[PDB]
C-alpha cells in the first residue's frame, strides 16, 4: 500500500486548502493527517472519520471518497502555511505508511524587513588567538536574503560563511552571518558594517573595537 | 358535611406521608442505579479498549506466519 | 507524555539503541510506533509493538535491522537498528496510538532524536559570552566548530525564556558546525540581573555554563 499527495499547493489567504492523499487498496477509518512546523514533530489534525483531536481549530474537516483521502481547510491562514502528511494502516500486513508530504504554502505575503544586528568579537576569544564577528539577520518575507560584509571601508567576500533561510514560528525568516579571523586585524580595521540587502533595501549594524 | 373529617384527615395524611419517604427513598435507588450504570459504562469501554488492542495484536502475529 | 534519549553519532555498520519514556497514564493500554524523519524529508514508519504482548511488527525495509522491545516496569519503549549506514543518518521519532479504540492515529509524539552516522570525529563546541552595552538591547552566546548536530542553549539553568532567538547553524567548510543564540531585553534591567548561558552539546558529553554582562 501507498499514499499519494500533491508535493505542494499554495492558496490565498482566507479560502479552502485542499491536499489530496491517494491510493491503492484503500483505508479508510485507518487514515490520519498530519501537520508539521519546520523543527517540530508532526501534531495529529484529522484521524479516521472526519475527527479532530481536543483543542483542533474547525476549520479543518477530513473527506474521503473510495481511493482517496482529503483534508480540508476553510478560510486558510498563514500559521496553517506548513507541511501536511496523510498516514494509515495496510489492512493486510498492518504496515503503517506516510505520503511523501505537502507543503502548504501560502507564500505572498505580508512583508517584513529583515533586523540585522552585530556583535563583536568574544573578548575571552580574543584571548584564544581569534575574533569571530556575529551578524543576525532575521524576521524578513520573503526568505529573499543576500549580504556583504564589509572591513574599514573595502569590499569583503571571502573569509566568512552564512546560512540559508529558514522559517521562524512566525513565519518570517532568518540567518546568520560569521566572519572567524585573526585577534589583531579586527583591531586594526575601526568598525564594521554588513550589507544585508532585502531586495530593495539595505541594512547595517556596527560595532567599535 | 363535618364529622367525617375526623375520620379522614387522620387517616389518608399517614399514607399520603408513607409515600413522602417511600419516594424520598427510591430517590437514593435510582441514583444508587446511575452510580452502577456508570461505572458499567466505564467497564465496558475498558474492555472494548483491549479488544482493538488484542485485534491488532492478532493481525500482527498473523502477519508474522505466511 | 512522550521523551526521548538524547541525540547520537554512530560510526558506519555499528548499532544504536533509542528510549521513549511514556509518562503518566497505563502501559498496557498503549501502542507504539518509530517513525523516522531524514533532513528535509518526508516521515518513514518503521515498526510497531503492543506493550501488553509485545508482539510486534516492522516495515520490510528495515526488516532484519530493526528491533522494537518494551519495558512496562519502566514505561519506556526502545528501537535498535543495527548495521548502520549513512542513509540512517535521520531524527527518530516515537508515537503512541490507540489513544482510544477507533484512533489509528499517532496522538503523541517524541520530541526526536537525532542520529547521526559518520565515521569519525566527535567534536566539543567553544562556548563564548557576548558583548553587551524600555528601549533595545541584546546579548547572546556563540558556539564555535563542533561535530555534530545538534547542541542545545538554555538561559539561566531553564529561567530566563521570552524573546530568546536561537539561531540555525552553518556548517564550515571544515566539516564542523557553529551557531548563535541571543536574548533581546529592554534598557532597564541591564547590569543587575543574573544572566548564565547554558550549552549542551550531547553527543561530545559537553555540557557547559555561561555568564554575561556588561
Amino acid at each position: 500500500i501507498e499514499l499519494t499527495q500533491p508535493p505542494s499547493v499554495s492558496v490565498v489567504p482566507g479560502q479552502t486548502a485542499r491536499i489530496s492523499c491517494s491510493g491503492d487498496n484503500i483505508p479508510y477509518e485507518y487514515a490520519s493527517w498530519y501537520q508539521q512546523k519546520p523543527g517540530q514533530a508532526p501534531v495529529l489534525v484529522i484521524y479516521g472519520d472526519n475527527n479532530r483531536p481536543s483543542g483542533i481549530p474547525e476549520r479543518f474537516s477530513g473527506s474521503n471518497s473510495g481511493n482517496t483521502a482529503t483534508l480540508t481547510i476553510s478560510g486558510t491562514q498563514a500559521e496553517d502555511e506548513a507541511d501536511y502528511y496523510c498516514a494509515s494502516w495496510d489492512s493486510m500486513t498492518v504496515d503503517g505508511v506516510f505520503g511523501g508530504g505537502t507543503k502548504l504554502t501560502v507564500l505572498g505575503q505580508p512583508k517584513a524587513a529583515p533586523s540585522v544586528t552585530l556583535f563583536p568579537p568574544s573578548s575571552e576569544e580574543l584571548q584564544a588567538n581569534k575574533a569571530t564577528l556575529v551578524c543576525l539577520i532575521s524576521d524578513f518575507y520573503p526568505g529573499a536574503v543576500t549580504v556583504a560584509w564589509k572591513a574599514d571601508s573595502s569590499p569583503v567576500k571571502a573569509g566568512v560563511e552564512t546560512t540559508t533561510p529558514s522559517k521562524q514560528s512566525n513565519n518570517k525568516y532568518a540567518a546568520s552571518s560569521y566572519l572567524s579571523l585573526t585577534p589583531e586585524q579586527w583591531k586594526s580595521h575601526r568598525s564594521y558594517s554588513c550589507q544585508v540587502t532585502h531586495e530593495g533595501s539595505t541594512v547595517e549594524k556596527t560595532v567599535a573595537p | 358535611c363535618c364529622g367525617g373529617i375526623k375520620k379522614e384527615i387522620e387517616a389518608i395524611k399517614k399514607e399520603q406521608e408513607a409515600i413522602k419517604k417511600k419516594i424520598e427513598a427510591i430517590e437514593k435507588e435510582l441514583s444508587g442505579i446511575v452510580q452502577q450504570q456508570n461505572n458499567l459504562l466505564r467497564a465496558i469501554e475498558a474492555q472494548q479498549h483491549l479488544l482493538q488492542l488484542t485485534v491488532w495484536g492478532i493481525k500482527q502475529l498473523q502477519a508474522r506466519i505466511l | 507524555q512522550l521523551v526521548q534519549s538524547g541525540a547520537e553519532v554512530k560510526k558506519p555498520g555499528s548499532s544504536v539503541k533509542v528510549s521513549c519514556k511514556a509518562s503518566g497514564g497505563t502501559f498496557n493500554s498503549y501502542a507504539f510506533s518509530w517513525v523516522r524523519q531524514a533532513p528535509g524529508q518526508g516521515l518513514e514508519w518503521m515498526g510497531s509493538i503492543i506493550p501488553i504482548f509485545g508482539t510486534t511488527n516492522y516495515a520490510q525495509k528495515f526488516q532484519g535491522r530493526v528491533t522494537i522491545t518494551a519495558d512496562e516496569s519502566t514505561s519506556t519503549a526502545y528501537m535498535e537498528l543495527s548495521s548502520l549506514r549513512s542513509e540512517d543518518t535521520a531524527v527518530y521519532y516515537c508515537a503512541r496510538y490507540f489513544d482510544t479504540y477507533n484512533n489509528y492515529g499517532f496522538a503523541n509524539w517524541g520530541q526526536g532524536t537525532l542520529v547521526t552516522v559518520s565515521s569519525a570525529s566527535t567534536k566539543g563546541p567553544s562556548v563564548f559570552p557576548l558583548a553587551p552595552s524600555g528601549g533595545t538591547a541584546a546579548l547572546g552566546c556563540l558556539v564555535k566548530d563542533y561535530f555534530p548536530e545538534p547542541v542545545t542553549v538554555s538561559w539561566n539553568s531553564g529561567a530566563l525564556t521570552s524573546g530568546v532567538h536561537t539561531f540555525p547553524a552553518v556548517l564550515q567548510s571544515s566539516g564542523l558546525y557553529s551557531l548563535s543564540s541571543v536574548v533581546t531585553v529592554p534598557s532597564s534591567s541591564l547590569g543587575t540581573q543574573t544572566y548564565i548561558c547554558n550549552v549542551n552539546h550531547k553527543p561530545s558529553n559537553t555540557k557547559v555554563d555561561k555568564k554575561v554582562e556588561p
